């Protein structure tokens, strides 16, 4: 049951159906930059290899740096052009979708104050009003951005790829279909994580409630009873994180060997085709680089297809009722997590490992490049190809393993810890007495989210603090001592804007993954419609809900603005790395401090190792919340009752 | 600078038979990575040279097993081991060790071998003086030579441009002279 | 299928400048050098230079820096050579042939051009001056002397005497071109036959009966 595609947009006027078209067109703007790039990437990628062959040949650099400022200025325009292009499209999307979103609002609450009493249905209303239109919100929203931007990085990655080189853009184009089926079934399993952590506990979760409702229970004397059926449902919920644990987990390690042996294949193959002399350095490069990310964005945006139904779905009710013509008219805490000790030293091994695989992957790829930038036997080329192909595949494979294995480690130790506590905080709470129940800062809304929020947010300052710190250093502190091995300038010059990729990853993250006052006059009216139908009250209490919205439309008016243009500014600055760091290191090829080899290297190893740290670190919970949760049920814990019931 | 040597300048060879091209630098062409960059091509008349060998003994894709490479330091060796029709030509060996001068060699080419013979040596007085000397059939001075006939495959001209004695000396590898009067 | 096509055989003054060319075709073409060498007649080859056909860096043998030039251009895929005051002993056969980039000087020239004839002299067109050549089996003959240029198609009998006929190639005699021919017939059909000689630069045609002395 869902309303008509062109009927979601009934309450968009000119200037909503104005900002979602220039949206639109920018987002596809926007879409189409990274293949250009990649492009301008692989013709850069040409002219050093180029230079460096003909040097290696004259032994017993004049134009380098003319050439390469060109190519600067070409980095930078397509970074200014994404700049003004992501702007454009993440605040006009924002603008539409919260316009729309008040006026579906305020409608809603008119037409529910106008319903009849024979109509007042249940709660159910409240939540209704609540989280259906935040649904239709995020359906609505930038993920239609998002949607259009990827078809348009997918089409243009794949039109630059046929014109560039159309035998390796076939040989990719046959595994575009599973690389696209992985990146959807990992934004499935990232969209999915938080609902799938509820539902998994919503089974204990009434039982708790349920008891917590509690005098019966303290009379009765069954404390015990209550406790074991709590247990049950307990070991359920922990079976199920476990199963989620190992299922996520090994799906997603299945995605990071999917890309590696896509690396490893599609660089044999270019070599290949290198070595036969009809392509180039470059020209694979530029080929890859594109089909492949273009085939990964076409199966990025597969949740934005869901959402969009979700809100067809979510607005259909809300339209009914909308529509509805009545009759009438009116050291701590790693404690608690110490029996777990061979899970976290499997955990921060391959937390190592999988950090270190970064680095690894910087020095094999430079490698690799740089055979192509040195002239050497063809059968030296060839096998010295081969090998490095190989070691793609070996990095493949070994990201597969330590990522599920560190993945299953620390969840599985998260489990048993936030079983544990669950079960300790519930055992002390039914030990404790009425009056520490009477407190009103013990209601029982208060003692239920501690028990679902609290004790899953304590693994958060163990297990997950402790991979992702991990994870980051040996990602990122061995990149960078490598890259002061290899090249210290280049990297001194990188250093400079490690922060901003890191915050750019970061925040792309936060971007992709979508991240008061008003409810309480809503819920108060919808409780005591009875009274407020009898003093007819309707267009007052309308009157205070639209005065109480005015401060979050406007807040969200701004945010949409801010988080547009901080969105474009890190988006635009991944693009001015490369000209600032490849302009350097021209400079330095040519003056004879430094290869092209050794450029790539660092930066593969800066620049995308500070991506990689900013998206890792996207994934860490809230240090301090997840301290405070931890205070809180040790506290829980360790309380000893006066009146003892035990 | 290496200066290539090709040891026979010409070679006759016979149809159905083994023939052997020798190679000599004036510096080992053995490079530091353990190759030895001597390439073997064969040109045709009016036609682009085309790669026989390469690295020494690697064949060329398309050329077929007739043609063989041997050889290490400063001696190379190019060999045919059934001279067809279609092998006659200039054979020329080239290195890539020592660059930026890429170097070739002087070339051999294959003339077919047939009996041997003696020239039909003739005088012809001026008919501006000319005296013209015809050595046909054989196996202010200016000098002529024809190619190998197809037909026989024999050589066969002089002209010189006072003294009545005036002769023509033909002191060939097998003298004859003749001589004439105003 | 590879190819190299090379511009045909041209004909030069003294002093003068010529630009020779080398249209590649079926395969990539920024991917090689394009090297030139240079063939003497009796001489071994001699590498002049190389350009690369990606953007166009030359590099020179020392002896050919200056009189001689490299350009590329890359849509309709040629390279070009150019002399700079030409001279007698620029007069030679010159190759073109391609080289991986990736390679150098680690892989043979796998393919070459068919060769471009460049002959350089100051002469002026020249009419042949045919004389017969007699005795005082047969043997008999009539010599071109002074012609220029290439060719003359000298004939027997306007080919009804293709038997027993020996044309040497004509050499070059101060400037200008001397060509001979033989012919051996049998002792009765002479004295009781005539060369034809056509130089068809100079649009000549001279018909001569060899008499006897
Ligand atoms: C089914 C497929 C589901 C895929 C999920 C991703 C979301 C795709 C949504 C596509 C529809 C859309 O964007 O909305 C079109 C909407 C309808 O038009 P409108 O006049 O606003 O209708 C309401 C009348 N009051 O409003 C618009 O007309 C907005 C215009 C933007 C969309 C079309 C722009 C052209 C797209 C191709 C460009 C080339
Ligand atoms: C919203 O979903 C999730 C939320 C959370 C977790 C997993 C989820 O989904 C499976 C793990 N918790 C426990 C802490 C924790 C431990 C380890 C990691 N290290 C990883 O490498 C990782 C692990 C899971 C998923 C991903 C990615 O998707 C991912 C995407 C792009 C790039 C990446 O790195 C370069 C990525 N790296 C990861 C992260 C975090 C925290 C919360
Ligand atoms: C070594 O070479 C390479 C290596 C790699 C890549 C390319 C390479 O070479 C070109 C590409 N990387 C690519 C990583 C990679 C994968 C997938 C994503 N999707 C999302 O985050 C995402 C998409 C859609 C919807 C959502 C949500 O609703 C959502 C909701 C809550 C939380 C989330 O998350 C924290 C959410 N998230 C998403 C991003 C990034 C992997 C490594
Ligand atoms: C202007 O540049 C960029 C702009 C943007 C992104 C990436 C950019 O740069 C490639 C990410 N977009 C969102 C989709 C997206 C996500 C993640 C990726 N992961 C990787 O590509 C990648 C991952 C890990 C390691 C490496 C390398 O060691 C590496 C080395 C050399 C060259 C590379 O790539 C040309 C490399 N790549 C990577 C790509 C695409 C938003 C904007
Ligand atoms: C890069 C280029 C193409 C972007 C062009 C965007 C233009 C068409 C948009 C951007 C912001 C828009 C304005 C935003 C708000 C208002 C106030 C409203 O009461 C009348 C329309 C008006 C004045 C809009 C007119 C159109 C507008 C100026
Ligand atoms: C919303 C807009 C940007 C979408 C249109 C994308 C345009 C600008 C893209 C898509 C395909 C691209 C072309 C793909 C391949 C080539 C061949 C290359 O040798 C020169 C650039 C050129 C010719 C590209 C120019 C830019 C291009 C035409
Ligand atoms: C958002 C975009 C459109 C902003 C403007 C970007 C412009 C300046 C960029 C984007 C793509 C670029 C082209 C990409 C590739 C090539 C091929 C190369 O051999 C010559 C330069 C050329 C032709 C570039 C010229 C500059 C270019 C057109
Ligand atoms: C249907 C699934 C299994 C494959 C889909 C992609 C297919 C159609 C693609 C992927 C790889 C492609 C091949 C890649 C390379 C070559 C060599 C070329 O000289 C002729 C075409 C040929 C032989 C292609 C034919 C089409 C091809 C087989
Ligand atoms: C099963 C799915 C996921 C992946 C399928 C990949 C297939 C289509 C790929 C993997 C290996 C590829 C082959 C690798 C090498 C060559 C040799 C080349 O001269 C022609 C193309 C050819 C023959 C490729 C054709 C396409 C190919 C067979
Ligand atoms: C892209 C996904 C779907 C499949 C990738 C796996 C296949 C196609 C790839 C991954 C690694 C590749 C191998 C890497 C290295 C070598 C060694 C070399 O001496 C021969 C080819 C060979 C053996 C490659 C064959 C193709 C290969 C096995
Ligand atoms: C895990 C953290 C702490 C350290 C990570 C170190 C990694 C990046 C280093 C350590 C040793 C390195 C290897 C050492 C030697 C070789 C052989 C060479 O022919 C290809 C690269 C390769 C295979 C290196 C790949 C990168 C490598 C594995
Ligand atoms: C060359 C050597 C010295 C480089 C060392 C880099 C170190 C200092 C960097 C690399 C990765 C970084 C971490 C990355 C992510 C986070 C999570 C965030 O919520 C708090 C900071 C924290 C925990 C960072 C602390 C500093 C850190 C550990
Ligand atoms: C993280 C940052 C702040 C660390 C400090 C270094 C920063 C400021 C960068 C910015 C500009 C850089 C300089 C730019 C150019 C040169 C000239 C070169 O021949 C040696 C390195 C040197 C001298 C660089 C040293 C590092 C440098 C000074
Ligand atoms: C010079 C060396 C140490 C590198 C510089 C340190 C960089 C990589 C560190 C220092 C502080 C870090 C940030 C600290 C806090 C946060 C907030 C968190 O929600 C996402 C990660 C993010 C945004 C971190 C990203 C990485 C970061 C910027
Ligand atoms: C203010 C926001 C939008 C951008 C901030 C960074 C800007 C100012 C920086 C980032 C990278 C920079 C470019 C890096 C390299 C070069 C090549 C040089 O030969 C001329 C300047 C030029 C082209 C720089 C211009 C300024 C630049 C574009
Ligand atoms: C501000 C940082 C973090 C990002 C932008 C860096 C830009 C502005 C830097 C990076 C490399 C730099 C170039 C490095 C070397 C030279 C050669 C010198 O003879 C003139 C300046 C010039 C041409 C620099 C200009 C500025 C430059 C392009």
């Amino acid at each position: 049951p869902t309303v008509s595609v062109f009927s979601m947009f009934r309450y968009s006027n000119w200037l909503d159906k104005l900002y979602m078209v220039v949206g639109t067109l920018a987002a596809i703007i926007h879409g189409a930059g990274l293949p250009l790039m990649m492009l301008v990437f692989g013709e850069m990628t040409d002219i050093f290899a180029n230079a460096g062959n003909l040097e290696d040949l004259m032994s017993n650099f004049m134009n380098l740096e003319e050439d390469m400022t060109r190519y600067a200025y070409y980095y930078s325009g397509i970074g200014a052009g994404v700049l003004v292009a992501a702007y454009i499209q993440v605040s006009f999307w924002c603008l539409a979708a919260g316009r729309q979103i008040h006026k579906i609002r305020k409608q809603f609450f008119h037409a529910i104050m106008r319903q009849e009493i024979g109509w007042f249905h249940d709660g159910e209303l409240n939540t209704r009003l609540t989280d259906d239109v935040s649904k239709i919100n995020e359906g609505i929203g930038d993920k239609i951005g998002m949607f259009f931007q990827s078809m348009a990085t997918f089409f243009t990655g794949f039109i630059v790829g046929f014109t560039r080189g159309w035998k390796l853009t076939l040989v990719i184009l046959a595994i575009s279909p599973v690389l696209g089926l992985s990146a959807a079934v990992w934004a499935k399993i990232l969209s999915s994580f938080t609902d799938k952590e509820l539902l998994a506990y919503a089974k204990a979760g009434a039982v708790a409630e349920e008891v917590l409702a509690i005098r019966t229970v303290i009379a009765f004397g069954g404390q015990k009873k209550e406790l074991e059926r709590y247990n049950k449902n307990l070991e359920e919920a922990k079976r199920i994180g476990i199963k989620k644990a190992i299922t996520a987990n090994i799906s997603i390690g299945a995605a990071f060997l999917l890309i590696y042996a896509s690396y490893a294949l599609a660089f044999w193959y270019g070599t290949t085709l290198v070595l036969s002399g009809e392509y180039s350095i470059g020209q694979v490069l530029t080929v890859f680089f594109s089909v492949l990310i273009g085939a990964f964005s076409v199966g990025q945006a597969s949740p934005s297809i869901e959402a969009f139904a979700n809100a067809r779905g979510a607005a259909y009710e809300i339209f009914k009722i909308i529509d509805n013509k009545p009759s009438i008219d009116s050291w701590r805490i790693m404690k608690l997590n110490l029996t777990e000790w061979p899970y976290f030293v499997v955990g921060v091994f391959c937390a190592i490992i999988n950090g270190g695989l970064q680095p690894a992957f910087a020095i094999i790829f430079s490698k690799i490049i740089g055979v192509f930038t040195r002239i050497d036997d063809p059968e030296t080329k060839r096998q010295n190809s081969n090998l490095f192909s190989l070691l793609f595949l070996a990095l493949g494979i070994i990201s597969f393993i330590t990522f599920f294995l560190q993945g299953f480690t620390f969840g599985k130790a998260g489990e048993i810890l936030t079983k544990r506590l669950r079960y300790m905080v519930f055992r002390s709470m039914l030990r404790q007495d009425v009056s520490w129940f009477d407190d009103p800062k013990n209601t029982t809304g208060a003692l239920t989210t501690r028990l679902a929020n609290d004790a899953a947010q304590v693994k958060g300052a163990i297990g997950s603090r402790l991979a992702v710190i991990t994870q980051n250093i040996a990602n990122l502190g061995t990149g960078i001592i490598i890259s002061f091995i290899y090249g210290w300038q280049l990297t001194l010059l990188l250093l400079a804007i490690v922060p901003i990729i890191a915050i750019a990853g970061v925040v792309e993250m936060k971007m992709l993954s979508g991240q008061e006052g008003s409810g309480k006059i809503a819920t108060e009216a919808i409780e005591n419609f009875r009274t407020v139908v009898s003093l007819t009250q309707e267009q007052k209490f309308e009157h205070m809900y639209a005065q109480s919205l005015q401060v979050p439309y406007r807040n969200s008016l701004r945010k949409a603005h801010i988080f547009g243009i901080t969105f474009s500014f890190t988006q635009a600055m991944m693009y001015f790395s490369y000209a600032g760091c490849f302009r350097f290191g021209a400079y330095l090829v040519a003056h004879k401090l430094m290869s092209f080899e050794d450029v790539l290297l660092v930066f593969s190893a800066v620049v995308f190792g500070a991506m990689a740290v900013g998206q890792v670190s996207s994934f860490a919970p809230d240090y301090a919340k997840a301290k405070i949760s931890a205070a809180h049920i040790i506290m829980i814990i360790e309380k000893t009752p006066l009146i003892d019931s035990y | 600078q290496v200066v290539m040597t090709q040891s026979p300048l010409s070679l006759p060879v016979s149809l159905g038979d083994q023939a052997s091209i020798s190679c000599r630098s004036s510096q080992s062409l053995l490079h530091s990575n353990g190759n030895t960059y001597l390439h073997w091509y064969l040109q045709k008349p009016g036609q682009s040279p085309k790669l026989l060998i390469y690295k020494v003994s690697n064949r060329f894709s398309g050329v077929p097993d007739r043609f063989s490479g041997s050889g290490s330091g400063t001696d190379f060796t190019l060999k045919i081991s059934r001279v067809e029709a279609e092998d006659l030509g200039v054979y020329f060996c080239s290195q890539s060790t020592h660059i930026p001068p890429w170097t070739f060699g002087g070339g051999t080419k294959l003339d077919i071998k047939r009996a041997d013979a003696a020239p039909t040596v003739s005088i012809f007085p001026p008919s501006g003086l000319s005296v013209v000397c015809f050595l046909n059939n054989f196996y202010g001075v200016l000098n002529s030579w024809t190619d190998q006939d197809s037909k026989d495959s024999t050589y066969s001209s002089s002209t010189l441009t006072r003294h009545n004695s005036y002769t023509c000396e033909a002191t060939h590898k097998t003298p004859i002279v003749k001589s004439f009067n105003r | 299928e590879v190819q190299l096509q090379e511009s045909g055989p041209e004909l030069v003054k003294t002093g003068a400048s010529v630009k020779i060319s080398c249209k590649a075709s079926g395969y990539s073409f920024s991917n090689y050098y394009i090297h030139w060498v240079k063939q003497s007649h009796g001489k071994s080859l001699e590498w002049i230079g190389f350009i690369s056909c990606y953007n166009g860096a030359t590099f020179y043998n020392q002896k050919f820096k200056g009189k001689a030039t490299f350009t590329v251009d890359n849509s309709s895929s040629t390279a070009y050579m150019k002399f700079n005051s030409l001279t007698f002993e620029d007069s030679a056969v010159y190759y073109c042939a391609r080289l991986p980039i990736q390679f150098g000087n680690f892989y043979p020239m796998d393919y070459w051009g068919q060769g471009t004839t460049v002959t350089v002299s100051s002469a002026k067109t020249t009419a042949p001056s045919v004389y017969p050549l007699a005795p005082v089996s047969v043997t008999l003959g009539c010599l071109v002397k002074g012609y220029f240029p290439e060719p003359v198609t000298l004939t027997w009998n306007s080919g009804s005497l293709s038997s027993g006929v020996h044309t040497f190639p004509a050499v070059l005699q101060s400037d200008l071109y001397t060509l001979s021919s033989s012919v051996t017939v049998t002792s009765s059909t002479w004295p009781s036959i005539t060369c034809n000689v056509a130089h068809p630069a100079s649009s000549t045609k001279v018909d001569k009966k060899i008499e006897p002395r």
